[PDB]
């Protein structure tokens, strides 16, 4: 249910150090020689919370790119749910 | 299907009022005469139609007239739909009333069952205690805070808080009201209540009273100590103080066969007859 | 007054660079020479000038030559403004920077002391470990979320936030940001550090660092083992690890001999010496 896609050959080519402020949200093709990384670490992108008040399974959402951030109350009256992410049923996606 | 049934009968309402309604010849009662209530009502400006049930009783054998007179309450904003796009047709903040009268058989406060609710009936009594005139809301401007608060909404059947659905922008579901003392349309209503009629009781009991709400136009023509007759649609109304009558009375406890887990708001329902009337004539 | 006198020095310095500005003849460097510096900028689209201190020098017999020497940091943003409604006379989104050069007296950094605190004054030195380069905001977007949130704002000095008076609407004092990333405009500034040169140091003790920081055009220009000259302006940054040095160092307890009654917000604060500067010429 999801393709992101590619953007191959973006005619003009910025070496390094000319980045300057007016570049940010724009579009750039660098070139460079990769030095350490890390490993891979998941990453969460569907969120299924659980209220431990009013029983059950609350249900998906899509969040986000990048706020990770922090649905409230519903579905029991908008109270008094204290929330907790289960580890079950959380579609994650990976990162480096 | 039922939109279709609902639509069909709409569409033969207007199909109905704009074709001939008067039979008679040069001595009358001239044609048309639904148009001079039409025309005669934009020279005034005063937004009501009185409709006779007999005329409806001529024209198709019998067939729409036993497609109204059942469920009536479930007919309102396809007839009043219909009237209003036939007055964009003819003429140029529009709140209709449509308010039948001549019905062929009157029935006492005895023969009330609960079979015949939704209907039209003709109810013949006696005034008594009447009450005051006070507005009533049914047009909302309803929505939060956080942002938008300007949505026009539901409240016309009694709730009256508030708008669920489509929440707010942005705070979704239940967010709602703060409400609006400002932005809405209103009207008047009282409450008068009626009394049977001396030369009826079966001998030998008591008296029995009965509810009847008046909107609108009949506001005011009652009055206390005459006879009257009403229009009949027959609403129920929500009563606390049936308890312990004794029972069975039903609950409505919600089902949990669906959500699967990893709380009791259950309610009861009393129902009484009242019932609401929009033409009043004083003949008695 | 104060205003009479920064507004006189404004209007004095619109009447010197309108005016004439090279004294030789035909065989030259031929008039204006300012205007052919604004509109030669004008076709180029690169948004800056380079003035020079001497012909200021020459016309008001020292007057003015000694009014912004001093107080440079409070006539910003009078000489920027003069110098805009110049451009918006003469010419058809700007940020003017104003960069003087060819001084009299070079300073080393011994001769730094602390009355020399807002004045101009050339620097020589030799640059060792440059930083690299990152923005900074200096024009906020921030308001309150109820309900408005699009006041451009302060923050041109280093707070950074936040936005106080006239809020928000409609939540008043102190109710301020979230602030906005995407609403701003910014530019970017590195900081290199100047070292002390070796052929002065007084004999005998070692080499002494200084701070030093490059905004908008001046970037990139320093160069890691080389000689520099820079521009004046000397600002003071706030330092914290000179505590128990040992003091008396002072501090900021707030008046309360006003409100009358029916807490301790008290703070500290110790400042040691930077330096900022915008033109670096790298002769050495």
């Amino acid at each position: 249910s999801e393709i992101h896609v590619r953007i191959s050959d973006f005619p003009t080519i910025y070496s390094l150090r000319e980045l300057r402020e007016s570049n940010l949200s724009s579009l750039v093709r660098v070139t460079g020689v990769v030095t350490r990384r890390t490993g891979v670490f998941p990453q969460l992108k569907y969120v299924k919370f659980n209220c431990l008040k009013c029983g059950s399974i609350l249900g998906p959402f899509f969040q986000d790119s990048n706020e990770e951030i922090r649905i409230s109350f519903c579905t029991n009256c908008k109270s008094k749910g204290p929330f907790r992410v289960n580890g079950e049923k959380t579609v994650y996606r990976n990162y480096q | 299907v039922d939109d279709v049934t609902g639509e069909k009968v709409r569409e033969a309402f207007e199909q109905f009022l704009e074709d001939f309604s008067v039979q008679s010849t040069d001595t009358g009662e001239v044609e048309k005469v639904y148009r001079a209530q039409i025309e005669f009502m934009k020279i005034y400006d005063l937004n009501t139609i009185y409709i006779d049930y007999q005329h409806l009783s001529m024209r198709e054998n019998g067939a729409l007239a036993m497609a109204i007179s059942e469920q009536y309450y479930r007919f309102l904003p396809f007839l009043q739909k219909g009237l209003r796009r036939v007055v964009r047709k003819y003429a140029p903040e529009r709140v209709f009333q449509i308010s039948f009268f001549n019905l062929p058989t009157v029935h006492r406060i005895r023969d009330i069952r609960s079979e015949k609710i939704g209907s039209l009936l003709s109810i013949s009594g006696t005034v008594t205690r009447t009450s005051e005139v006070r507005p009533e809301l049914y047009k909302a401007s309803f929505t939060c805070d956080m942002c938008r608060a300007i949505v026009d909404n539901v409240e016309q059947s009694f709730k009256y808080t508030e708008p669920t659905f489509c929440p707010n922008p942005s705070c979704e579901n239940r967010a709602f009201w703060t409400l609006n003392v400002t932005r809405s349309r209103f009207l008047d209503w009282q409450k008068v209540r009626i009394q049977e009629n001396a030369n009826e009781i079966p001998t030998g009991s008591m008296p029995r009273t009965l509810d009847v709400i008046l909107r609108g136009d009949s506001v005011e023509r009652a009055k206390p100590g005459d006879r009257c007759k009403f229009t009949g649609v027959e609403i129920v109304v929500p009563d606390v103080t049936q308890l312990g009558l004794p029972g069975v009375k039903p609950s409505s406890t919600l089902d949990t066969r669906g959500i699967s887990k990893t709380s009791l708001g259950v309610r009861d329902l009393t129902y009484k007859i009242s019932f609401l009337a929009c033409h009043v004539i004083s003949i008695g």
